[PDB]
């Protein structure tokens, strides 16, 4: 016999800021929403 | 959140669109004159086209114009920038007394700088072949480079692990705020004293180079300048000069005492510590004085603010010790009171325990009397 | 993303995507018998519901909704110890395109 689980996860505050600045194409408003792949969180490697 | 502030109850000046001074906003609560004032002076650098003007402000200890320059700071924000010095700061050894006041008027102005480079994301193989998921392209590399992605702008290893996708070639805008005397330390220590000709002379022609045609933007900067009235009169020739210039961006002097000695000639006196030259060339400003009512409100402001919910006899016994002696040991009894009501496990503040916190430390006239 | 994260916690994988060619593809596929400090086993949606896979593989981890209708019943056909496990999101606007998704799920099945 198998079951399965569920387990709830919760957002953060950068996240939450994303979903500020989206309503301050929709196929790439569902990508963010999972991972921010789009939108940069990183502050890259530029050199200067 | 970080508790350490000092002045922290403030939004911004609370100025109305309408240019009227509402009391009941943005925390400072009060210093009408001071908020119409510098609503003047924070048009004066929005618009960035009159610059070279000083600001002198005047009144007794603690009228809150540290408050007010955060205040104007916090309305500019991050895109212009603001440099603090105070008049022992330009005091050195080694540094001579003529270096901190010419690099200030370089380091307040700021110039944004937007370039496209190039990222090559290369693997493993002097001819270096880049391998990526794409195809692999050979480039010719210079002797000097010997020992994943690398920095090619005018060679980070490694990067990955498996016995990075992407294009051979890239390009990206880089997008910085550069200030003139970060140019002149670059210009000075490739990969301390400024000599003029290249100061004056060269990097303001290349920076007119890269306005000279789309690319940056040159954005002026605040310059706040604290204790003028113990400043030696040498820099104060400088600054004379420096007022007498078009490429020097706006400059907020403070002073404090009342009349003082200028520290140079140790003879005349001076109404607050400026000779009559450099007071002809600067704004005056005059901040007002105090009410007890006023006072309860700021200080019940600051309390509701930080951490604090305090009962009407407690706020009464404040607004007297602060009528008395002074308002900054009435900021001051906030805190131990605060651990006194939890040491004790009251959740608020009484007058007993303000009382026994005034009956514990002492005051600055009560320690004159003793 | 995931190549950037699972590779600085000291583990080697593999990959089995929809890019590499075909010779490639038996290659991996006839190396994954008696595997060294390998755990994780990467698929996909389209090109990993190919065929025949790994029989011995257990614990199932969902990541995100597949936006199709009659996706995990065949990864529940293919299963059927494996426990399933889903990421929600709390108080967000995925909660119903789960629920659209489960009747999606539910018409094709019953279809």
């Amino acid at each position: 016999k198998k079951y399965e689980h569920v387990i709830r996860c919760r957002l953060s505050k950068r996240q939450r800021c994303l979903y500020d600045d989206f309503m301050a194409i929709l196929m790439q408003l569902r990508k963010v929403c999972n991972h921010p792949n789009l939108f940069d969180p990183r502050p890259v490697t530029s050199p200067f | 959140t970080q508790r350490i502030a000092s002045h922290s109850h403030v939004k911004g000046l609370g100025l109305d669109e309408s240019g009227l001074a509402k009391q009941a906003a943005s925390g400072l609560v009060g210093q009408e004159n001071a908020r119409e004032a510098c609503g003047v002076i924070v048009e004066l650098i929005k618009s960035k086209k009159m610059a070279g003007r000083a600001v002198l402000l005047a009144g007794p200890p603690g009228t809150g114009k540290t408050a007010l320059a955060l205040a104007i700071a916090q309305e500019l924000g991050s895109k212009v920038p603001f440099c603090p010095m105070v008049g022992s700061e330009v005091y050195s050894t080694e540094i001579k007394k003529t270096e901190v006041l010419m690099e200030n008027f370089r380091r307040a102005i700021g110039l944004r700088i937007k370039e496209t480079k190039e990222v090559y994301e290369g693997e493993v193989t002097v001819i270096i072949g880049l391998k990526t998921a794409k195809g692999t392209k050979q480039l010719k590399l210079d002797p000097s480079i010997f020992e994943d992605v690398i920095y090619i702008e005018a060679v980070k290893r490694q990067g990955r692990c498996d016995t990075p996708k992407g294009d051979v070639h890239k390009k990206k805008e880089i997008i910085q705020d550069v200030t003139l005397h970060d140019l002149d330390v670059a210009n000075a220590r490739p990969q301390k004293t400024e000599i003029t000709d290249k100061l004056r002379g060269e990097i303001n022609k290349v920076v007119n180079k890269y306005i000279d045609q789309g690319i940056a933007e040159l954005v002026p900067g605040v310059l706040f300048v604290d204790e003028v009235h113990m400043l030696d009169i040498e820099c104060f020739t400088y600054l004379h000069r420096a007022l007498e210039s078009s490429i020097a961006p706006i400059v907020i002097f403070a002073s404090n005492r009342g009349n003082c000695v200028i520290r140079g000639t140790e003879d005349i006196t001076s109404p607050h510590g400026i000779p009559l030259d450099l007071l002809d060339r600067v704004m005056i400003i005059r901040t007002m004085l105090y009410t007890p009512q006023e006072m309860k409100q700021i200080i019940k402001i600051r309390a509701q603010t930080e951490g604090i919910n305090i009962s009407e006899e407690a706020l009464n016994h404040l607004g007297e010790i602060g009528t008395k002696t002074t308002l900054r040991y009435s900021v001051q009894l906030l805190t131990p009171a605060n651990l006194l009501a939890k040491i004790n496990g009251k959740d608020s503040i009484e007058k007993e325990h303000v009382e026994e916190i005034s009956e514990l430390f002492y005051d600055a006239k009560s320690s004159a009397k003793i | 993303v995931l190549e950037q994260f699972l590779t600085y916690h000291g583990h080697l994988y593999l990959r089995l995507d929809g890019s590499t060619r075909v010779e490639q593809r038996q290659a991996l596929m006839e190396r994954f018998n008696a595997d060294k400090r390998i755990f994780c086993f990467i698929l996909s949606t389209r090109s990993g519901g190919v065929g025949v896979n790994l029989t011995g593989a257990d614990t199932v981890v969902f990541y995100d909704s597949d936006w199709n209708p009659t996706m995990d019943a065949q990864a529940q056909d293919r299963c059927h110890d494996v426990h399933i496990y889903r990421l929600i999101s709390e108080r967000t606007v995925e909660e119903n395109i789960l629920k659209k998704a489960n009747q999606k799920r539910m018409l094709g099945d019953m279809a």
